[PDB]
């Protein structure tokens, strides 16, 4: 979904919970959090 | 070859079991509305790279 979360990019989660505008100006940062969230985490969710 | 039928591309797209599903001449959202004449599915196996 890193590709999905980006201007003009689509996916299952994208368009359903978060969709960046094409004209927007900003920055996006993503990173692995397996170690930080290592024990699943049903608190995390996806509609 | 697929012909003489009605294709529910909306169901296929919503049934997102595929990792990469991109069309280079069409947009996935417009597929459900758009109609086609000849549909050919070529199935095989390749490498990730």
């Amino acid at each position: 979904e890193v590709r999905q979360i980006a201007p003009g990019q689509t996916g299952k989660i994208a368009d359903y919970n978060y969709k960046l505008p094409d004209d927007f100006t900003g920055c996006v940062i993503a990173w692995n959090s397996n170690n930080l969230d290592s024990k699943g985490n049903y608190n995390y969710l996806y509609r | 070859r697929i012909s003489n039928c009605v294709a529910d591309y909306s169901v296929l797209y919503n049934s997102a079991s595929f990792s990469t599903f991109k069309c280079y001449g069409v947009s996935p959202t417009k597929l459900n509305d758009l109609c086609f004449t000849n549909v050919y599915a070529d199935s095989f196996v390749i490498r990730g790279d």
